[PDB]
RNA sequence: CGGGGGGGCGAGCCCCGAGGGGCUCUCGCUUCUGGCGCCAAGCGCCCGGCCGCGCGCCGGCCGGGCGCGACCCGCUCCGGGG
RNA sequence: CUCCGUUGCCCUCGGCCGAUCGAAAGGGAGUCGGGUUCAGAUCCCCGAAUCCGGAGUGGCGGAGAUGGGCGCCGCGAGGCGU
């Protein structure tokens, strides 16, 4: 609905109800989530063979 | 040692003071001109206004043309001991402006007219 | 454990893309509006540039040591203030027409404070010792005093802060000042003042007259030529 | 970009310094596909974009 | 930024006692994936109140402040000419 | 002078981007049936509406929100203490 009417809504009719509900398509939260795993699992991974690098050396 | 967190140099807000005049400026305040005598000049007996009368328990007023609603409300009512449902402005072709005055149902026209002269 | 387990560390790091960055004093990296970017480099040129014998004196100045008595001495001997100056006149005519007054006094030995006063009477060999202000604003009002001055014999210097130096006399600023006579008790402190003085001012004019005093160059300048020197001289000295 | 023949490219980095997102607009070297991350400056690798 | 100075994982060289030091480099630390990243944690050092021990810069509770974190100094806001 | 408001100063935070005008056809919330005049009618009236702003003192409902545990006392519905 023309945006200025949105004012006049329910703060429910705008979002559903999550993470980024009502701005984002599920389909990108569930990838921004497990995006979010890989990118901090693999900083580990690498902390660790960093770790391991420097330990040989 | 107050250091600066931005590279820009922002004036600083300097202390600014309140007028302190040392006379007034004009000696009086000038006499009100829009009064409750003045606003209103006359009512309109027109044919479609005696019609206006008694039909929509309205009054036809021509106005001073620089009178908004709120003035010509609290005029009306301040004068003819009455009170306005609403007011409704027009500025006939000639300048003068028209206003008419539906008055609250409690509340009759067609007497209203007989005090104040017309009919 | 007093020393609950939640509170941990968090440290950041701040290199380029990593965390982000915080806030240093950038006073070198800010944007100097045109009065002080002005002030700043006069400042600059006026070192960068070669400066003339005539100008180079009013950099050279008194210290704490010296400076310091002068400003003692003269403190018995600031011209009247106001309020001062009305109970001067004013115990004269209660004194006149009361217990006799011819009414000359003896007026004491006080300062003498502006230009076109002082030149005339150390054109008049009338003074000990003349104290001029370095920073004042147009330099021509003090370029000739010192020659004139040590032409005339007469002991100059140079104290710092024409503000400090017009404080004596009540103002706000005065350029040169001068002991033409003082009492008799302060007269050992004067001269005290006066061959010390004398033998780093009158007594050099050929060492001031003859050095230029700028030409210096800036830090970041010096830092390159002379790292360029390191590479000459490590060229062939090993 | 009208009235000129190569494609622009929006490239969204973050200002390393304020909470934010700078974008900037390059003239889109061939091969950059949209997803790219594009690496700038002295230390940055050598390839497209 | 230019100098300086910390760091230090590391390389060259110099020294060395094999602990280590000096000089040189390197860094100044973010590259497999449309991921997150500000208003500060941590340590330190203090002060107000309040409570407990009572010596109270002992301890608790409540409430603040500064230092490091985030090296120090400068003289041209950075770059290119002249 | 409660608490609230208002203002004074002190501390704290804020990038912008151009003093300003430019649409009766571009952008821009919300009014429509019926009635009515000689001439006017989303304009007047009747009825149905609707937007924006205000609502403080909060006008009134409803949500926040009404458990569980433990411990007693009560046949049991249950009451109380924590
Ligand atoms: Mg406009
Ligand atoms: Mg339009």
């Amino acid at each position: 609905v023309r945006p200025k009417v949105l004012m006049r809504l329910s703060k429910t009719k705008k979002h559903v109800s999550r993470a980024y509900g009502g701005s984002m398509c599920a389909k990108c939260v569930r990838d921004r989530i497990k995006r979010a795993f890989l990118i901090e699992e693999q900083k580990i991974v690498v902390k660790v063979l960093k770790a391991q690098a420097q330990s040989q050396k | 040692k107050k250091i600066r967190t931005s590279p820009t140099f922002r004036r600083p807000k300097t202390l600014r003071l309140r007028r302190q005049p040392k006379y007034p400026r004009k000696s009086a305040p000038r006499r009100n001109k829009l009064d409750h005598y003045a606003i209103i000049k006359f009512p309109l007996t027109t044919e479609s206004a005696m019609k206006k009368i008694e039909d929509n328990n309205t009054l036809v007023f021509i106005v001073d043309v620089k009178a908004n609603k709120h003035q010509i409300k609290q005029a009306v009512k301040k004068l003819y001991d009455i009170d306005v449902a609403k007011v409704n402005t027009l500025i006939r072709p000639d300048g003068e402006k028209k206003a008419y005055v539906r008055l609250a149902p409690d509340y009759d026209a067609l007497d209203v007219a007989n005090k104040i002269g017309i009919i | 454990k007093v020393v609950n387990l939640l509170f941990e560390k968090r440290p950041k790091n701040f290199g380029i893309g990593q965390d982000i960055q915080p806030k240093r004093d950038l006073t070198r990296f800010v944007k100097w509006p045109r009065y002080i970017r002005l002030q700043r480099q006069r400042a600059i040129l006026y070192k960068r540039l070669k400066v003339p014998p005539t100008i180079n004196q009013f950099t050279q100045a008194l210290d704490r040591q010296t400076a310091t008595q002068l400003l003692k001495l003269t403190h018995k001997y600031r011209p009247e203030t106001k309020q001062e100056k009305k109970q001067r006149l004013l115990a004269r005519a209660e004194k006149k027409a009361a217990g006799k007054g011819d009414v000359p006094t003896k007026r004491p030995p006080v300062l003498r404070a502006g230009v076109n006063t002082v030149t005339t009477l150390v054109e008049n060999k009338k003074a000990q010792l003349v104290v001029i202000a370095h920073d004042v604003d147009p330099i021509e009002l003090v370029v000739f005093l010192p020659a004139l001055c040590r032409k005339m014999g007469v002991p100059y210097c140079i104290i710092k802060g024409k503000a400090r130096l017009g404080r004596l006399v009540h103002r706000k600023t005065c350029t040169t000042v001068a002991f033409t006579q003082v009492n008799s008790e302060d007269k050992g402190a004067l001269a005290k003042l006066v061959e010390a003085i004398r033998t780093n001012y009158n007594d050099r004019y050929n060492e001031i007259r003859r050095h230029w005093g700028g030409n210096v160059l800036g830090p970041k300048s010096v830092a390159r030529i002379t790292k360029l020197e390191k590479a000459k001289a490590k060229e062939l000295a090993t | 970009d009208p009235g000129r023949g190569a494609p622009l490219a929006k490239v969204v980095f973050r200002d390393p310094y304020r909470f934010k997102k700078r974008t900037e607009l390059f003239i889109a070297a061939e091969g950059i596909h949209t997803g790219q991350f594009v690496y700038c400056g002295k230390k940055a690798q050598l390839n497209i974009g």
